[PDB]
């Protein structure tokens, strides 16, 4: 998964 | 539900206090400039805010109601944008003056150390002044920012299955009370009638440009990708790359 | 002047007498679509359009105030989204469908005959599937056409000048006046003028970006020697690089 | 030749 998909969840 | 119950005041202070810090540049103002150390200091830059914006996202009303991937899209789709209408916001005050940070005001011809960047900074410049002659106000910022976040991308989701369409008609009614709370401060400013819906007009239509200044931006940034001018993030990539051009 | 002094009746009236005719294609069935030929079909056409559409422009309120040279590059930025927003304004009633011309309606699945358009195809039709949803009139289609000729370049254009910019959003202010106004006869609320009139120019934006890409779009063909265009249509291409 | 310059003057 992508840096944005990550950072969105965190 | 729940951001669709807010008030035109709440809507307003709650963009308020979702607002997104006002970040430094590393600028080492003692060196002179080079095509390569500006493009650094501006992707860093970038790439920094990129963190903070995803997170200012979260906040605005009814984004954290859409699912994951939409979420990713229209932030995808808009990020640039954001960053764009952030920087002329606070370039307003600042004539002839881009300040991408408190520490890094930087006049048009400086957007001539970069090939092909002075023609974006002129856009950035005349859309800061349009806002000046405005008189753009904060709260008004602030809506004209989420209004981006939504709409920008709402128009290139795939349609069909069910929970798509529920997608869209969502985020549109949350775009719709957005525009109830421009309204409702224009009307509080005592604007007449018909003052408020040119207003409105006057505001929205300067996103059409912006639209237009982050596509050229986009082609700019790829350019200089390619040509290997700068190192890019990963992060900073992979929205350059959802644009695939 | 005189445009400013038009009622909101007479910009209507104004701008639905300007509206250019619906054109042809010169499409031959007798043979088979290639990336090649497809690409000559729609660029003859929007070659055609786009004399119509500068003839158009003359007949727009205010429009021939400006000096030949701010009316040369209004319409060098806009001529793609005016081209655009009638394309989906001709669609709006053939879901899946883009109405290029009455013998010409493609689908989605024949715009990937060119390398890269389908993309564009898409965006469009969405577009005209919006319109369609929010059941958009003839009399705020005309409107917004005419908004986006006097909008898109109007920001990149000192000196005075600093009076063209202002006659051109007086004239803008009077269509957004002609728009409430349009809506208020339909019988929409106070509320729902508004949140109407933003969501039409919000799709303004959209229409701004599939412009964007199909500039591109079509600067590669020309690149890549796919198809020759017509002298005016190098020089509007060439308005934007 | 501006085309476009020429056509809006006829
Ligand atoms: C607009 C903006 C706002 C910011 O807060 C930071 C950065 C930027 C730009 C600065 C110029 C660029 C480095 C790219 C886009 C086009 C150029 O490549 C990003
Ligand atoms: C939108 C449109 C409307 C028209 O009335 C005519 C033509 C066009 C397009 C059709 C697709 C293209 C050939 C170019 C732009 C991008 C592609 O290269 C022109």
């Amino acid at each position: 998964h992508k840096i944005l998909h990550r950072l969105l969840q965190d | 539900s729940l951001a669709l119950s807010l008030t035109a005041d709440q809507m307003v202070s709650a963009l308020l206090d979702a607002e997104p810090p006002i970040l430094y540049s590393e600028y080492d103002p003692t060196r002179p400039f080079s095509e390569a150390s500006m493009m650094g200091l501006l992707t860093n830059l970038a790439d920094r805010e990129l963190v903070h914006m995803i997170n200012w996202a979260k906040r605005v009303p009814g984004f954290v109601d859409l699912t994951l991937h939409d979420q990713v899209h229209l932030l995808e789709c808009a990020w640039l944008e954001i960053l764009m209408i952030g920087l002329v916001w606070r370039s307003m005050e600042h004539p002839g003056k881009l300040l991408f940070a408190p520490n890094l005001l930087l006049d048009r011809n400086q957007g001539k150390c970069v090939e092909g960047m002075v023609e974006i900074f002129d856009m950035l410049l005349a859309t800061s002044s349009r806002f000046r002659m405005m008189n753009l106000q904060g709260e008004e910022f602030v809506c004209l920012k989420s209004i981006i976040l939504l709409n920008s991308g709402v128009y290139t989701f795939l349609s069909s299955t069910l929970k798509s369409l529920e997608e869209k008609d969502h985020i549109h009614r949350v775009l719709d009370k957005i525009t109830d709370t421009l309204i409702h401060l224009m009307a509080k400013a005592g604007l007449t009638l018909q003052q408020q819906h040119q207003r409105l007009a006057q505001l929205l239509l300067i996103l059409s440009h912006i639209r237009h200044m982050s596509n050229k931006g986009m082609e700019h940034l790829y350019s200089m990708k390619c040509k290997n001018v700068v190192p890019l993030s990963d992060l900073l990539l992979e929205m350059l790359d959802a644009h695939r051009l």
